């Protein structure tokens, strides 16, 4: 069980830990986050009480080193920073620990919620779409673009998610339009499955991670290539058994953990009404139905 | 984007463009089976492709045989038009292909779009006009090619014959789309009001009458009156 201290909290914040919040006071004697379980990727996220714009957070690993959050009062956030002393670290823990003031990671034991919407999300995978290669923790915010909204400024700060466009040659074989366009199983199974993600634990993990940037951050990139992804599936007639459900999982957590409040925003009525209703993948997507039926009703 | 009453000078303007009509493309008579079923049978039908500032026309007649052994024929027709359409641009030289297309109906955008994707630089738009290209087998001429032919076969024609000798391309377009809306509303009157004095014939290389300037005024008067006559009945206004 890892913790990620904090150094102090100087700004009145609410502060995220997956899918768990807790609101922070101005200098309130907060040092940090214990009891975080080994095993999955986490993200620790912020949205100051002063400016609700701009929630901003990081995505790490408490296997791949000692992570802790330093406000900045120059830049005015709060930073991830690695402790390269493992001594002086443990030392820090043991001590905020020993005087209580750090939250203890909430998890119930009956629940599965995270590892469901983090199974195929792979740190690894995460730095390759958010390149900071100096750090061993990937920093994500509300306003960052995708490399295809940039197609259409800063590469250094991009989301390097896998471009999918269904009105391109490399979705469109010369000679095959009519059939690549109606049924996109060969830009699904050859280019993207084959080709670029080389397997479906691949694809999903890009799918998982670009819904947690769009829930927890309101990221609108993020939340346009999660769709993107779903319908790239939903549009093929020929599809594994296993990834469809496989997939039917996935989305079901997703639709499960997402605030009913923000459907509105985060949900794409076209793709999901295409997807349960029109495509090849109908009758595929049973519990995800279900619970889109019951959840959002009027999306439908 | 779309091309509308608005932005109508450029049609007329020194870019090449095209106006792309699919809806003669996929033509069928609906007939009794023996079982007393319902079943379609094709006829001919063509694309047609024309340059809105010359008139010339590409005639592209889709032969029956197309459909043959085919499913979902009214999606297919669509995606055959904007093959045919791809495969015409790739045969002009480069100084002649249009640097727009314009589909008559908002269903050809995808597969035209997708068909055009090696040609990023033509655009390819809808318009807000409700063009009367339809009424193109009102043309007997035209018509007669159609369903003469027994492969697919392109015909070019121009569909303004030698107007453009004494009117601009926007009065030429005004004269092309008021006789195709007035065959289009009622084909018979259309055509009587065309051949009713013998002495004004079509010549052999035209598709029109060789009508005057002061008989085409007359002409144009006629097609006018049939068409607020037909609307007036159509509405009971």
């Amino acid at each position: 069980m890892n913790t990620v201290p904090f150094t102090s909290a100087p700004i009145e914040v609410t502060i995220g830990i997956d899918q768990y919040s807790f609101n922070v006071k101005e200098n309130q004697p907060f040092h940090g986050i214990k009891d975080i379980p080994i095993g999955h990727v986490h993200v620790i996220h912020f949205q100051h009480a002063d400016n609700s714009s701009m929630r901003y957070g990081y995505w790490f690993d408490c296997r791949m080193g000692n992570f802790y959050i330093q406000y900045d009062p120059k830049d005015g956030l709060y930073k991830m920073m690695e402790e390269r002393d493992g001594a002086k670290f443990e030392n820090i823990v043991h001590n905020f620990k020993e005087r209580q003031m750090m939250v203890s990671y909430p998890k119930i034991d009956e629940d599965d919620t995270w590892y469901n919407l983090t199974e195929f999300v792979q740190m690894d995978k995460i730095r390759k779409i958010v390149r900071k290669d100096e750090n061993q923790f990937s920093y994500v915010d509300s306003s960052m673009t995708t490399v295809q909204e940039n197609e259409l400024s800063d590469p250094a700060h991009s989301l390097n998610y896998t471009v999918i466009n269904f009105k391109s040659r490399e979705a469109i074989r010369p000679g095959h339009e009519m059939e690549d366009f109606l049924d996109k199983s060969y830009y699904l199974n050859t280019v993207m499955l084959q080709g670029i993600f080389k397997n479906s634990s691949n694809y999903f993990g890009e799918l998982q991670f670009a819904f947690l940037n769009a829930m927890f951050f309101g990221n609108y990139g993020s939340s346009l290539q999660w769709h993107a992804m779903i319908e790239l599936i939903c549009s093929s007639a020929t599809v594994p058994k296993h990834m469809l459900d496989k997939l039917d999982e996935i989305l079901y957590y997703q639709i499960k953990t997402l605030p009913e409040q923000y459907s509105d925003i985060l949900l794409n009525e076209r793709v999901w009404n295409i997807c349960l209703y029109s495509s090849f993948q109908k009758n595929s997507l049973h519990n995800t139905e279900k619970i889109m039926e019951n959840k959002y009703p009027e999306l439908l | 984007g779309a091309m509308n009453s608005s932005n109508y000078a450029e049609l007329f303007n020194n870019d090449i463009k095209l106006f792309v009509d699919d809806t003669n493309v996929y033509r069928v008579t609906v007939h009794k089976t023996f079982e007393g079923n319902v079943a379609t049978k094709a006829i001919n039908g063509c694309i047609f492709t024309l340059n809105p500032k010359t008139g010339h026309l590409f005639l592209k007649i889709i032969h029956t045989s197309v459909w043959a052994g085919q499913k979902r024929l009214s999606q297919l027709a669509k995606w055959k038009t904007a093959e045919e359409v791809s495969a015409l641009v790739r045969s002009l030289p480069k100084e002649e292909q249009p640097k727009q297309i314009i589909v008559t109906r908002k269903a050809m955008l995808d597969p035209l779009e997708v068909h055009m994707l090696d040609f990023p630089n033509i655009a390819i738009r809808p318009t807000e006009l409700r063009l009367p290209f339809s009424a193109a087998m009102s043309i007997d001429k035209l018509s007669d090619v159609v369903m003469k032919a027994t492969e697919p076969q392109m015909v070019l024609f121009n569909i303004y014959d030698d107007w453009l000798d004494r009117i601009s391309s926007y009065t030429a377009f005004s004269r092309l789309t008021l006789l195709l809306r007035a065959l289009k509303t009622n084909e018979e009157s259309a055509k009587m009001i065309l051949l009713s004095d013998p002495t004004i014939t079509i010549k052999s290389y035209h598709l029109w009458p060789s009508f005057t300037d002061e008989q085409w005024i007359t002409i144009e008067s006629q097609m006018r009156d049939l068409i607020l006559t037909e609307y007036g009945r159509k509405y009971n206004v």
